[PDB]
């Protein structure tokens, strides 16, 4: 624990990149959090929604 | 069928080409919801409902 000030910023920055990633799983109230799978399904006019 | 006691049929490991539905005279209704029907043949279901 000598380093844990050190240690701690590494943490910290490590985490909040893989909650940066994680949000990318998030739908957001859209069908799906994949773009692709919603430009393979709708046209545009709705895509876009 | 009645529309109380619908039907269903349960469709499943094959090879469904819509565009010949959708590409009929034959129908007065066609409405596609979540889904583009000229983007259908490219899409795989794990199943569909009829």
């Amino acid at each position: 624990s000598a380093l844990g000030k050190l240690q701690d910023v590494v943490n910290q920055n490590a985490q909040a990149l893989n909650t940066l990633v994680k949000q990318l799983s998030s739908n957001f109230g859209a069908i799906s959090s994949v773009l692709n799978d919603i430009l393979s399904r709708l046209d545009p006019p709705e895509a876009e929604v | 069928a009645s529309v109380y006691a619908w039907n269903r049929k349960r469709i499943s490991n094959c090879v469904a080409d819509y565009s010949v539905l959708y590409n009929s005279a034959s129908f007065s209704t066609f409405k596609c919801y979540g889904v583009s029907p000229t983007k259908l043949n490219d899409l795989c279901f794990t199943n569909v409902y009829a």
